[PDB]
């Protein structure tokens, strides 16, 4: 027959019949490349440590999301501040730099 | 000069350090935990084995009267039966066939084969850890057995060392243990005097030869039925045999941290857990002044194909120019890299190769040669082999186990959000200032 035994970094020890104990330790030989493209890096560090990897990826996602949201809110508030005085007044001879910057 | 460090309690893996005095050449200091012994203090509660149910020969007084007396035997049982009229070989052993009283008697003792086949019940206490250490400093090596408690010192003829306490206390033995032909079990045997039939410890004694044997086997005699002389009884099974059948695996195959349980005395050997804080009073004669050691005028490091594995994966080369021929001690100042060598011969000009084991994706660590440092920078690939037959000699860290490419990507992505928030705040502030100016 055949028996599968998971071996961690701390290691494993097995005795088969009357033979002496045999000890084996697991490597960090995950499939991927820490110094390659991002997909390889995430594959490597997810196979090594799935929970920690998922945590850092979700943290990065939250960071980019809140950064984009804050930037959007700030540009919208700047548009409000620099436009509402002119929208309440006639003949808004606006230098188009502000609008062209903050319309998109 | 006294040097204090915190070694990892892992047998067979050298731990290296470089003790640096104010005005003496740096000295190597390498420590190995050759063996350890986590031994508790045990007291014998009792011994037990299969009981031999000895049945004294019955007696008959068959028109008198007999009363059951009390004895001091183990599980002594006595009864008085009436009309029996026993036959032996002639068909009659009695006169006054009625009122025929007979005394049934039975008790238990230790079986003749119990001097080998027996179990001993012990209660353990706080375990004391003792380590055999090999310490080499400079050129001198010393072996010493020291108690890991923080007070008791180890001494080798000029060298004093004090170790302990262990960072995290641990003991594989529960409060109550049983030993049986060198096999130890963490079984909750009954306390002495509280025998129960059909379970372990049903028969107890202070020793194999002890005459104060006490037992409770639920032996009960029965009234004889057939005419011929005999004594019938029924008794529970041997609790020792039942425990043997349901003993389960011993602690030799169940102790965590992979450590060998040995007997006479009870102990656990070569048992890796925690860290040992060790301070060594290095003798003054060991050190030599820096004026005698060969200072290296310059040196440059280049790392060869490196690999972060348990064994000595990577290799590097120091190209050096010095002023004299000597015996420089080499060290790695990073906690995530350990060299193979400790002292290397050095010439006026040349190059020397050093092997090393690292647990980080990149070799970005400092190497010291006769004190002077060099920043070895390189990248290490993942190991090819999945399993090895050797323990990892370097612990894994968090900030050092992430590759510098991944660090750069994460830093850029986080700095994007940081840049976005700061530009938002500054544009808001400048808009506020401008509207204030033009209000």
């Amino acid at each position: 027959t055949s028996r599968n035994f998971s071996v961690g970094r701390e290691g494993l020890e097995y005795v088969w019949g009357n033979h002496e104990p045999v000890r084996v330790w697991a490597q960090e030989s995950a499939p991927g490349d820490p110094h390659g493209w991002p997909h390889e890096i995430i594959i490597h560090y997810y196979h090594r440590h799935p929970v920690y990897t998922v945590i850092v990826l979700c943290g990065v996602a939250l960071a980019i999301l809140v950064g984009t949201a804050s930037s959007a809110a700030c540009i919208a508030k700047a548009r409000r501040d620099c436009l509402t005085p002119y929208a309440l007044a006639p003949n808004a001879t606006v230098p188009t730099a502000l609008a062209v910057l903050c319309c998109i | 000069f006294e040097h204090a460090t915190t070694v990892p309690n892992v047998p067979g893996i050298p731990y290296k350090a470089l003790v640096e005095r104010a005005g003496y050449a740096p000295l190597n200091l390498e420590i190995t935990v050759v063996s350890s012994e986590l031994t508790p203090s045990t007291n014998k509660e009792y011994v037990t084995c299969r009981f031999h149910t000895v049945i004294p020969s019955p007696q008959v007084k068959c028109c008198g009267s007999l009363e059951c007396k009390a004895s001091s035997k183990a599980d002594y049982t006595c009864r008085v039966f009436g009309g029996v009229y026993p036959f032996m070989w002639g068909g009659a052993q009695c006169f006054c066939d009625s009122e025929n009283t007979q005394l049934s008697e039975a008790y238990v003792e230790f079986a003749p084969d119990c001097t080998i086949d027996h179990a001993v019940a012990l209660k353990v206490h706080t375990a004391a850890l003792k380590v055999g250490l090999r310490i080499v400093y400079g050129n001198t090596t010393a072996h010493l057995d020291t108690f890991v408690n923080g007070v008791t010192p180890g001494s080798s003829r000029d060298l004093k060392v004090i170790a302990g306490p262990i960072s995290a206390a641990f003991s594989p033995f529960d409060h109550k243990v049983v030993i049986r032909k060198g096999l130890v079990y963490n079984y909750d045997f009954p306390e002495y005097g509280a025998m129960k039939p059909g379970a372990f410890g049903d028969i107890q004694a202070s020793s194999l030869d002890a005459t104060d044997i006490v037992a409770r086997t639920d032996i009960r005699l029965l009234k004889p039925s057939v005419k011929n002389i005999h004594v019938p009884y029924t008794q529970a099974v041997s609790g020792y045999e039942m425990w043997k059948n349901n003993s389960g695996r011993p602690l030799q195959e169940t102790a965590p941290f992979g450590c060998k349980i040995e007997v006479e005395p009870l102990r656990a050997s070569n048992c890796a857990y925690g860290h040992i804080p060790i301070s060594i009073d290095i003798p003054d004669a060991a050190f030599v002044r820096s004026s005698e050691s060969p200072t290296i005028l310059e040196v440059s490091c280049t790392v060869a194909d490196c690999i972060y594995s348990a064994d000595f994966g990577g290799s590097l080369t120091l190209q050096y120019k010095a002023d004299r021929e000597g015996h420089c001690p080499v060290h790695s100042h990073s906690t995530t890299a350990v060299l193979k060598e400790a002292t290397t011969h050095v010439t006026a000009v040349g190059s020397i190769t050093l092997h090393f084991s690292t647990s980080s994706p990149q070799a970005n660590f400092i190497v010291s040669l006769c004190g002077k440092k060099t920043t070895c920078n390189a990248e290490c690939k993942p190991p090819a082999d999945h399993i090895i037959g050797e323990p990892h000699k370097v612990d894994q860290e968090f900030q050092a186990a992430v590759s510098k490419t991944s660090w750069n990507w994460l830093l850029a992505l986080f700095g994007g959000a940081s840049s976005l928030i700061v530009v938002g705040l500054i544009v808001l502030v400048c808009s506020s200032m401008l509207i204030n100016t033009r209000r």
